[PDB]
């Protein structure tokens, strides 16, 4: 049974030593891994968050000759708001015609 | 491939009990025959003893055998035994296990019959 | 087991065993019989678990081969005459009757098969007295050789050995059939209580926790609903939840300066174990304040915390 | 790079019938390590 | 005594649709707007089923032998209860431990026994014209039952037994399966307002009880009545009423609860592909673009083998 | 630049990309 | 006589949404579709869709050139 | 062995599920192994 204590309940020690020595190795096998895509999705945010934390340090505190770091534009002013788990840019920019 | 070891055979004085046997082991009983023998004669041929049906109760008897003689055995240890009660001194030849097939009346005719070498069983006196 | 008569090996009876209850200790702890080895379950143990129904099995055959009675095993019986399977559950009971079968001559009685075309399944009992062939050319029916009837008669003798004197045997079933229960040991029922965790045993499954007034509806046949994880949270009305886990974490100034320390705990309403709230949980040993700082150490939610 | 993808059971079970009653056994690993590939098999579609 | 009604019109079987019927609790468990994907048997969807004339008009009476393989969905359009029960099992003819599940006039009746249930079985009522009443008076369905095992009965009861008019109002749906030497049933009860067909929509088929037989059906019949007012085996009039028949099968479903522990609707991983991934992403609504469900293998054929050429045997016949 | 170790093709193919470079 | 694995492969399903509409198309990736209206591909087999010789932007993406929609 | 149709075609099934119970705690061991080496070499892609 994938229950503990239904095992606990129904047989004794030993071999609920030898059983419980499995349903360890899955609920190990199954964290580790679990850690693991929730370690490197740690970092993911990081490199897309240092670099949406650039932005607020050149595009919204400044003006930045790059192009498309700062919105599709020469751009002008950026203007920033909230998010519930992130940030939002707003640029502002120049398009001729 | 159906075997009958013989047991019992020799000479013996004119009124004994003695205890001859019949075996068949690691057969795998296919399922229960009737089981006994036959007694030929130094001149005349053989004649029928007796009868038990293999892993059963019932059973035949000759009129010889049937007084004084009674065939008893057992399956799991794969065996029979007409005892050599009383030891009429005809009792003078060589017994011979015979192996009657599914059927018990059959055997009453006995050519068919497997056979064991033969236990010569003189009955002195 | 007190039945005086018993059927055979290749007709091994069988009874359904509901709405009852058993102290088995009994049988454990009778010690009058050879083995009661039991898988599945834990012999000592039957008393606090139950079921809804025991298929009673009872064969008999020489104790030479209820080792031949074990789930995988392999035995010509074991293979032609009963099969249990790699998963069974149960325990296996099974004694001598010598004093109570045997007579002298070998009593016939107790019949017993050879062969067969295959194996049997598990529990697929096979009572068939067609005759067993190995010959190409069917007999059709004339017993004999490569054609046969496939049954023979132990006939035990009131002389006979160990591993050919007869045990009578019998096998129980208790294959966790859970959807209700029925069948059910020996204990003492208990008051029911709500608002505090504690353990429990509804009908054979054990948790703990705080139990509280179901609002949901079942149907005539329901006992309980698991939510996700195959969970249960509710039985026979209640619904459940656990009670409270949480979590730990100590504050200080840095020991240079104290020995003095705050208690965190997470998610939780400290009402339930001076004293402060929070969404982070509640705290042990600080003050909820009106004033504005920079923040040193944070809890969350808001609260940081220094001297 | 190139997108990769592997069929969880045959891998584990080399065309049995057997087997994958087994694999069924050991969770939903054959519905994990896919996500987990995929996951980097259309991020680089949009790399580019 | 087995008397062989005839008057009995010949013709070809019916066919149908299997719009969403043949679905059922699987288990004895509960849940809340929670989607599970319980493997077990059911009924595949938009398949074919059986239709069965019982109609006034011929006489064209439908109960013949038919087989229980591995699951059944049984159907009985009504105005009058006509449908009262079954008969099954493997040999029918007191041989073989038989079953049957019967409702008569007063009782539910249901008895796992030997009965020599032969050619043509039936119940069939009396009507008085003299005092407008219906009323059971023939049973004539087995022949012999010496030896026995199991039987379960109700309190009894009172039931119409009279024949009304008009279009079929009453939609019955029942379920019989055989699985751990048990026989799983359960059961609806729908009202419709149809004339001929099987309605459409969803319907959750919740149970009623789990029979422990450990019997081996192979095969059964029907128990529909009959009525009368001819001969033994021409003096009676059919009603209307018809049944549908579906067989059960191992699909991998998935079943939409509600905030109630109630079925509403219910998907199949395997009936067309659409379907197939409908599970593979686990909701009965998807959103645009692809999505890898299954493996593509083919299956082989003509096995072979091919050893050295032999051309060279051992030689025997210079033995 | 078998057994279960398949390959994808891209959305993406050399001319395709060839022509984004060019253009 | 050289050996060779009978066809694998997965599949795919093709979707625009259910909240538009319940058609669909079926992928049988890196595969003949003799080996089984029909569309060949460097990415398998389409089948259930039309070969439009058009050009239009990418809503769904099948591969090696071909995406598909509605 | 490393074969799976063998072992089932050499055994009975008891020990032929533990040896297959084995055979796959390995596997599913090669497999989150080079997926996580499939992903780290899927990110690091990325940053270029
Ligand atoms: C209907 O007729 C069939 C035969 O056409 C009957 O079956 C016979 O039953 C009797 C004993 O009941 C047997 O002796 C015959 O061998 C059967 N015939 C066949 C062809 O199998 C059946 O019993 C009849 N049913 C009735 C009159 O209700
Ligand atoms: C419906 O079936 C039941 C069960 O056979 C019948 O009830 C039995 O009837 C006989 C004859 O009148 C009585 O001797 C028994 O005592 C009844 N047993 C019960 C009620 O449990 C019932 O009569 C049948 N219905 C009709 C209309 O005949
Ligand atoms: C259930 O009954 C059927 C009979 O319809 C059994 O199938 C038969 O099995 C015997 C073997 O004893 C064969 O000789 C027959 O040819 C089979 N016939 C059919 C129609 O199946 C089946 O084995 C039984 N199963 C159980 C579990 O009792
Ligand atoms: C199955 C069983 O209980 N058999 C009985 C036992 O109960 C009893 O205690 C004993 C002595 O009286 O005789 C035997
Ligand atoms: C894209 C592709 O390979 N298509 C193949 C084609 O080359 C081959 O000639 C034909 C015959 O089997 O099958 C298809
Ligand atoms: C803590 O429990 C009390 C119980 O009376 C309740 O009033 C209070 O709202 C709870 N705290 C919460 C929900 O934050
Ligand atoms: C079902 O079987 C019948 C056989 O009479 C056939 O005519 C029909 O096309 C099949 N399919 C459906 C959906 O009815
Ligand atoms: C169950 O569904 C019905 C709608 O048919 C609804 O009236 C009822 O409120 C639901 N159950 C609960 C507990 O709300
Ligand atoms: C999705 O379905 C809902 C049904 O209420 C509809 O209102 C909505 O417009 C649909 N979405 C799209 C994009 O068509
Ligand atoms: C696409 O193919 C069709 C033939 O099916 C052809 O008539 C049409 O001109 C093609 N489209 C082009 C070349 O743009």
């Amino acid at each position: 049974s994938s229950v503990l204590n239904d095992i606990l309940s129904r047989l004794d020690p030993p071999e609920a030593e030898v059983q419980i020595d499995r349903l360890i190795t899955g609920r190990l096998q199954s964290l580790q891994t679990y850690v693991t895509q929730q370690l490197i999705r740690a970092a993911e945010i990081r490199a897309s968050a240092n670099l949406a934390a650039t932005k607020m340090s050149e595009c919204v505190l400044g003006q930045s000759k790059r192009v498309d770091f700062c919105g599709k534009g020469y751009h002008l002013m950026s203007f920033p708001q909230s998010a519930p788990h992130g940030v939002v840019f707003l640029h502002v920019t120049y398009v001729p015609a | 491939q159906v075997q009958l070891v013989e047991s019992g055979g020799g000479s013996v004085q004119a009124g004994g009990s003695l205890k001859l046997s019949c075996a068949a082991s690691g057969y795998a009983s296919w399922a229960r025959k009737c089981i006994g023998w036959f007694r030929q004669a130094p001149g005349q041929e053989r004649e029928g003893v007796a009868a038990i049906f293999d892993f059963d109760g019932s059973t035949y008897y000759s009129d010889s055998v049937k007084g004084r003689f009674t065939i008893s055995g057992d399956n799991a240890k794969n065996t029979v035994s007409l005892q050599m009660n009383s030891l009429l001194p005809k009792d003078t030849a060589v017994y011979y296990c015979t192996v009657a097939f599914g059927t018990c009346d059959n055997w009453y005719r006995g050519r068919g019959d497997y056979w064991g070498q033969g236990t010569q069983v003189t009955v002195s006196s | 087991f007190n039945a005086t008569r018993f059927a055979s090996v290749y007709a091994w009876n069988r009874k359904r065993i509901s709405n009852c209850v058993a102290d088995y200790s009994v049988l454990y702890n009778s010690a009058s019989f050879s083995t009661f080895k039991c898988y599945g379950v834990s012999p000592t143990k039957l008393n606090d678990l139950c079921f809804t129904n025991v298929y009673a099995d009872s064969f008999v055959i020489r104790g030479d081969e209820v080792r031949q009675i074990a789930p995988g095993q392999t035995g010509k019986i074991a293979d032609y005459n009963y099969k249990l399977p790699d998963d069974f559950t149960g325990c296996v009971i099974a004694w001598n009757s010598n004093n109570l079968d045997s007579k002298v001559g070998g009593n016939y009685n107790y019949l017993y098969r050879l062969f067969r075309k295959s194996n049997l399944k598990p529990f697929e009992r096979d009572i068939s007295t067609e005759i067993y062939q190995a010959g190409s050319t069917p007999c059709n029916g004339v017993e004999g050789f490569n054609c046969y009837f496939p049954l023979q008669s132990y006939g035990f003798q009131p002389t006979n050995g160990v591993g050919y004197q007869p045990y009578r045997v019998v096998v129980l079933s208790f294959e966790l059939l859970h959807a209700p229960a029925t069948v059910c040991g020996p204990k003492k029922s208990t008051n029911l209580v709500k608002n505090k965790c504690v353990n429990f045993n509804f009908n054979g499954l054990t948790g703990t926790g705080v139990l509280t007034e179901s609002n949901k509806k079942f149907l005539p046949f329901q006992q309980f609903g698991r939510d996700i994880a195959d969970t249960t949270d509710a039985v026979r009305i209640l619904d459940i939840t656990p009670c409270s886990f949480g979590g730990v974490s100590v504050i200080t100034p840095g020991t240079n300066t104290s020995n003095q320390v705050a208690v965190l705990y997470q998610d939780v309403n400290c009402t339930e174990v001076n004293v402060f709230q929070t969404r982070a949980g509640c705290l042990i040993g600080a003050e909820h304040v009106n004033n504005s700082y920079e923040c040193d150490i944070p809890i969350g939610a808001g609260i940081c915390a220094s001297y | 790079m190139t997108k990769t993808s592997v069929d969880c059971t045959m891998y584990i079970c080399g065309d049995s019938t057997e087997c994958s009653n087994l694999l069924l056994q050991y969770g939903s690993f054959c519905t994990q390590l896919n996500r987990a590939l995929t996951g980097i098999a259309v991020e680089q579609d949009k790399n580019t | 005594q087995c008397v062989n009604l005839t008057t009995r019109t010949q013709l070809p079987p019916a066919y149908t649709n299997s719009f969403t019927r043949g679905v059922y609790y699987p288990d004895k468990v509960f849940r809340s707007s929670v989607l599970h994907s319980t493997q077990d048997l059911f009924l595949p969807f938009f398949s074919n089923v059986t239709w069965f004339h019982a109609i006034h008009v011929t006489k064209r009476f439908d109960n013949p032998v038919l087989p229980f393989n591995d699951g059944v969905y049984f159907a009985s359009t009504e105005k009058s209860n006509i449908i009262r029960g079954w008969i099954f099992g493997t040999t029918l003819d007191s041989k073989t431990q038989s079953l049957l599940i019967v409702n008569n006039a007063t009782n539910v009746v249901i008895k796992v026994c030997e009965f020599q249930f032969c050619n043509d079985p039936f119940l069939g009522v009396y009507y008085h014209k003299n005092n407008k009443s219906w009323m059971e008076s023939e049973f004539r369905v087995y022949s012999s039952a010496n030896n026995c095992t199991f039987e379960y009965v109700s309190q009894p009861f009172l039931m119409d037994l009279e024949g009304k008019q008009g279009n079929f109002k009453n939609l019955r749906e029942f379920v019989f399966k055989n699985i751990d030497g048990y026989f799983k049933i359960y059961s609806k009860h729908t009202p419709i307002n149809l004339v001929r067909d099987l309605p459409q929509g969803f319907s959750a088929l919740e149970p009623l009880v789990d029979l422990p037989i450990g019997i081996n059906i192979t095969r059964f019949q029907t128990l529909l009545a009959l009525h009368r007012s001819g001969d033994s085996s021409s003096g009676w009039t059919a009603g209307a009423a018809a049944y549908y028949v579906g067989y059960l099968q191992p699909r991998t479903f998935l079943l939409k609860y509600n905030e109630n522990g109630t079925i509403t609707d219910a998907v199949d991983c395997a009936l067309d592909p659409l379907s197939e991934t409908k599970c593979t992403l686990k909701s009965f609504t998807v959103e645009k673009g692809i999505y890898q469900t299954s493996n593509f293998r083919v299956q082989p054929t003509e096995s072979i083998v091919r050893f050295p050429n032999i051309t060279n045997l051992c030689p025997f016949g210079e033995v | 630049l078998f057994n279960g170790l398949t390959v994808l093709p891209p959305l993406l193919t050399d001319e395709m990309i060839a022509q984004y470079t060019s253009a």
